[PDB]
């Protein structure tokens, strides 16, 4: 819900409540934007855990 | 300096700046009926949902008429008979709708 | 679901770059902004310049430092402040429309 | 205009347009997307920019620039499958 | 009154919207199954129309679009989605301004 600065404005902290499961660095994850559903399967992204 | 009036340093100039207030400033219906006559038939339409309603309820009562006579689950009172006398009160809104426009 | 905020934005800014030559820094600038802020309503008009959408002035304010300080250390020009509207009709249709 | 050129070129092809309620992260303009018809597997997504259609490659990430497309594309796509 | 309260179709623009899609269509039409087909992209088209107004590029608040009469005599072939859009935004535009 939330997005965070770092100390030099350069990338951003995702504040997340983990729901469900478990989660590790480096594991792959599928981010769901604002309106993913079945209608607009578009707004998927394939994303890193750094 | 302040609200865009005066010079932005005193020194350059003869003056001292010191702006003043002028003091001498001088302040100083609806055309096409047939959107009523559609309304108008809306509403009879309405009513007629409306009475279909009525109908239904006389169908339960009906309905349970017969299960006290069976004694001594759910029917329908009249099939196509009710769209006979819906069309008589069709006959009766269309004579409605004919002595308001002759008193009109 | 989406947040559900307890406020709307109706308070409009537009802003471009003090010189053409660094649009692009804006560009990212805003889009930052836009991830920070979530009421902020970053949009571009047919004009081309851009308008930010925030809860009020002070809102507005900490914003733009933001994007003057944090995130595209550029400089820019401000327009000055302007509401929100929105259209709405008072009486019924004067004929049928098809 | 161009946007109700492609509108109408649309509606001679009996496609349906649907705007999808976002906006380019980089260039900030309003996305499309038209589908042929029920079938929603097939659907192009689409944005206009300086009367040209700009479109995505499929599984490609946002940041990858857009390739253009054309009427004929459009249609040699379509009428395939 | 019951036909009206019955006829809410849809809020725009988006949920929480604050325009009413209603339709008063006279009832005594065979092709309840054609406007059942095309009502699903005439939503489309009045979000679209009521986002985006006519008299300034924003929103439109507080105004029902009552649907009066649609006429269509073929099958459903001609009944494109994408080629009756544009008509239920220019016919919602005409309508907002003639009020």
């Amino acid at each position: 819900t939330k997005l965070y600065n770092t100390v030099d404005a350069n990338n951003f902290y995702a504040f997340a409540r983990v729901y469900s499961g478990q989660v590790k660095k480096g594991q792959k994850v599928k981010v769901l934007g604002e309106n993913y559903s079945l209608e607009d399967e578009e707004d998927m992204v394939v994303a890193h855990i750094a | 300096s302040y609200n865009g009036i005066g010079l932005p340093t005193p020194r350059g100039s003869g003056t001292n700046g010191y702006v003043m207030r002028n003091l001498s400033h001088v302040k100083k219906v609806q055309d096409p009926s047939i959107s009523e006559h559609e309304c108008r038939r809306q509403i009879e339409s309405k009513l007629l949902l409306y009475r279909e309603q009525l109908l239904e309820e006389v169908s339960s009562q009906h309905s349970t008429d017969a299960a006290a006579s069976d004694s001594n689950s759910k029917t329908k009172s009249l099939d196509e008979a009710d769209v006979e006398i819906l069309v008589q009160k069709y006959r009766e809104q269309l004579l409605k709708e004919l002595q308001l426009q002759k008193s009109t | 679901r989406p947040i559900a905020h307890m406020s709307e934005s109706v308070f409009k800014v537009a802003v471009e770059p003090h010189n053409p030559s660094e649009l692009p820094k804006l560009l990212d600038g805003l889009r930052k902004t836009n991830k920070s802020y979530p009421l902020s309503i970053t949009k571009v008009e047919e004009s081309g310049e851009h308008t930010i959408f925030g809860t009020g002035e002070m809102y507005m304010d900490c914003l733009l430092y933001d994007l003057r300080t944090l995130y595209s250390e550029i400089e820019i020009r401000v327009s000055d402040p302007v509401a929100r509207f929105c259209e709405t009709a008072v009486d019924t249709s004067s004929i049928k429309c098809f | 205009s161009f946007r109700e050129l492609v509108e109408e070129f649309c509606a001679e092809n009996s496609l349906l347009f649907v705007p999808l309620r976002r906006s380019h992260l980089s260039t900030g303009s309003a996305l499309f997307r038209i589908s042929t018809q029920a079938s929603k597997a097939r659907g192009i997504t689409v944005y206009l920019r300086n009367d040209i259609i700009w479109k995505k490659s499929p599984g490609a990430s946002e940041d990858t620039p857009y390739d253009p497309i054309g009427f004929n594309e459009i249609l040699l796509m379509f009428n395939n499958n | 009154d019951l036909l009206a309260s019955r006829s809410i179709w849809a809020f725009g623009p988006d949920d929480r919207g604050t325009n009413i899609l209603r339709d008063d269509t006279l009832s005594t039409d065979v092709d309840k199954n054609v406007l059942n087909s095309v009502k699903e992209y005439i939503k489309q088209g009045f979000q679209w129309g009521t986002r985006e107004g006519p008299l300034c590029d924003e929103t439109i608040r507080n105004v029902n679009f009552r649907l009066m009469d649609v006429v269509l005599a073929p099958e459903q072939i001609y009944r494109g989605g994408g080629q009756i859009i544009p008509t239920a935004r220019r016919v919602c535009y005409s309508s907002f301004l003639t009020a």
